[PDB]
């Protein structure tokens, strides 16, 4: 359950209140009755409060609204951008960080033992969130060949086999592998090439990953709030 | 000079005085445009126990 | 019963047109029309103001005449004492709204101050008043009880409150108000078996009154808790109904007839080494207790009395037996039956 709460403003009315949320003035006597106010609901300042404190409201107090609220089928404009930060992040997940040392498992990206844990230097366990955790969890799932992780046979890649010659079918290969390794994440929403060249030995590629959007990591995250979990198990 | 980003760190930090409720205040002045990365300084002299 | 808000605004509309046709745009947003609006919602508000007061006559207006004050709910409030570490050096300011609260899990209530408040420089203790944030009973907190403050200044050398708080109580429902109101009118009568029996119950020492009527007298038993009817209670009786009793009608009083029961039982045991003179007493003073607890009217039932005896150990009392105990000892109204004579037998 969840109801709002209003704060009472210079010279405000209840009639007006009832207008502003119920859309009609006529709701004022059920505020009235819900929260239990005195003729005088509404006080200039304090000294009148003192009078009667516990019937009576001054400027400042909070009123409650009996009024099914809920945070889903609410317009984004009104959330403050911090708050959208805050959201995304809890729907992009935290998660501890393993990708430390970039140039390492860059040197020795097919072998294992390649990454570890570390420290925030706080004396805390490191943690990456937002777009970090996702560059960790799509580093290390591209990183990770198929099936050699226990209880998820589908997670990783097959990149390991595909050091095959130097033609544009390799390449094409490379390129669909890869495409099915982003693919097989649920927050990539599409990934596509953007340009690749051969130069002998050494093979090069960039691609393009779109990630969901403010909007629908919103959605989803206000919808959490009915279940509570707040938590990713995708 | 501190970087503060959550309330509970300027609480941690500073224990009370008006600047935290000036960081309260700051981050709370407007619901659509609070500001981010606000930056404290103490201008007391004071010593530890 | 009384007019609304539509309503109101519709007979001021009819009663304008009728007095002039010069103002004939009624629409929303139109300079007549909006203070016809505010003279109706007006209106309106006194008419829900003269509800609410009669609502509040129509239940407290004629009790309250007679001295009778029904009990609201209030939020506990007293006094408390901030001490400094020295005289202030600036005027503080303390905020409406600082919270107080006490660092123990007996009393997590938290108090708050309801007025703005100014220490001044001369100042070295100053004393606020703090309000509970829950009605009831729960915020008598006792004699330093609250011993924080949540957002103080570092001057501060201690809180303490230096009474404990007693003015939280709960609402008084209106069924326990007129109970008290009729129990009052009820008091007022006079002349009457019922209220010479009252009469006589509120004295101190009476325990228990029957009233015996006949054509021209009246009799009034009564005992303490041991029975018994002393001189001088006897004459603050009749003192007491020199009032209540009817004019040209004697009105006599006397003891309750007592009936000291003595009662020798056996007591059969299982546990022989258990068998001692504690044990005994304890049997004893048990019997003592349900033979003293009997009421004027109460019939010594002796099959009652076995199951009290056997019920004192369910494993360990065996079998019980009297031998002056035969049959069970039938008392009138007005004689009451008290512990005489007890001795237990183990076996």
């Amino acid at each position: 359950m969840r109801f709002k709460k209003h704060v009472v403003q210079h010279e405000e009315t209840m009639q007006a209140i009832a207008q502003r949320y119920y859309g009609d003035v006529s709701y004022w006597i059920d505020l009235v009755e819900h929260n239990n106010l005195k003729y005088p609901y509404l006080v200039e300042t304090d000294e009148e409060k003192m009078k009667d404190p516990e019937r009576l409201a001054s400027t400042g107090d909070t009123l409650i609204i009996p009024i099914e609220s809920d945070l889903t089928d609410v317009s984004a404009k009104e959330i403050n951008s911090r708050d959208k930060d805050v959201l995304v992040e809890l729907a992009l997940g935290r998660d501890l960080n393993i990708t430390a040392d970039e140039k390492y498992f860059n040197e020795h990206g097919t072998s294992d033992n390649i990454l570890a844990f570390s420290t925030n230097g706080n004396g805390d366990l490191d943690t990456v969130k937002g777009i970090d955790n996702m560059k960790q969890q799509l580093q290390a799932r591209l990183l990770t060949p198929r099936g050699s992780l226990m209880l998820h046979p589908n997670y990783g890649s097959d990149l390991h086999n595909l050091f095959g010659l130097n033609i544009p079918e390799q390449a094409t290969l490379i390129e669909m592998e890869v495409l099915r390794t982003l693919t097989s994440d649920n927050r990539v929403k599409s990934a596509n090439l953007i340009d690749w060249k051969i130069q002998g030995n050494v093979y090069s590629g960039q691609f393009s990953v779109e990630i969901k959007s403010v909007e629908e990591s919103i959605n989803f995250v206000l919808g959490q709030d009915e279940e509570g979990i707040f938590a990713l198990f995708e | 000079v501190y970087e503060l980003r959550n309330y509970s760190q300027a609480k941690r930090l500073f224990r009370s005085g008006e600047l935290l409720d000036a960081i309260e205040l700051a981050w709370g002045s407007n619901p659509n445009y609070t500001a981010g990365r606000i930056l404290a300084m103490r201008i007391e002299d004071a010593k530890p126990a | 019963k009384t007019r609304k808000l539509t309503n109101i605004l519709s007979k001021l509309i009819d009663k304008t047109m009728a007095g002039t046709s010069k103002i004939t745009d009624f629409t929303p947003g139109s300079a007549s029309r909006s203070l016809l609006e505010a003279v109706s919602l007006e209106i309106e508000q006194f008419y829900i103001l003269t509800k609410e007061n009669i609502d509040w006559g129509i239940q407290e207006g004629i009790i309250e005449a007679f001295d009778f004050q029904k009990r609201q709910s209030k939020r506990a409030y007293g006094d408390v004492t901030i001490q400094f570490y020295q005289p202030l050096d600036m005027r503080m300011y303390i905020p409406a709204g600082t919270t107080f609260t006490s660092t123990r899990q007996e009393y997590p209530q938290q108090f708050e101050t309801l007025v703005d408040y100014y220490a001044e420089p001369d100042s070295t203790e100053i004393v606020v008043e703090v309000y509970c944030k829950e009605t009831g009973v729960a915020g008598n907190v006792p004699e330093g009880t609250i011993n924080t403050i949540a957002s103080g200044s570092s001057l501060i050398r201690s809180v303490n409150n230096e009474y404990s708080f007693n003015t939280g109580t709960k609402e008084e429902s209106q069924e326990d108000f007129k109970r008290r109101f009729h129990s009052f009118v009820e008091s007022r009568g006079r002349a009457t078996n019922k209220s010479v029996r009252y009469g006589a119950l509120q004295i101190p020492d009476v325990e228990g009154v029957y009233v015996y009527e006949e054509t021209g007298h009246i009799t009034v038993f009564a005992h303490d808790r041991n029975g018994n009817l002393s001189d001088t209670l006897k004459e603050d009786i009749i003192d007491a109904l020199q009032d209540y009793r009817p004019s040209g009608i004697m009105l006599d009083v006397t003891g309750v007839e007592k009936e000291e029961v003595n009662v020798s039982a056996t007591v059969t045991i299982s546990n022989k080494s258990r068998i001692g003179d504690t044990l005994q007493k304890h049997i004893e003073s048990v019997i003592r207790s349900y033979l003293n607890n009997l009421k004027t009217s109460d019939d010594l039932i002796i099959t009652d009395l076995i199951q009290a005896i056997m019920n004192i150990d369910d494993v360990l009392i065996y079998d019980v037996s009297f031998d002056n105990l035969d049959e069970n000892i039938i008392v009138p109204p007005q004689g009451i039956i008290r512990a005489g004579e007890i001795k237990v037998e183990l076996k």
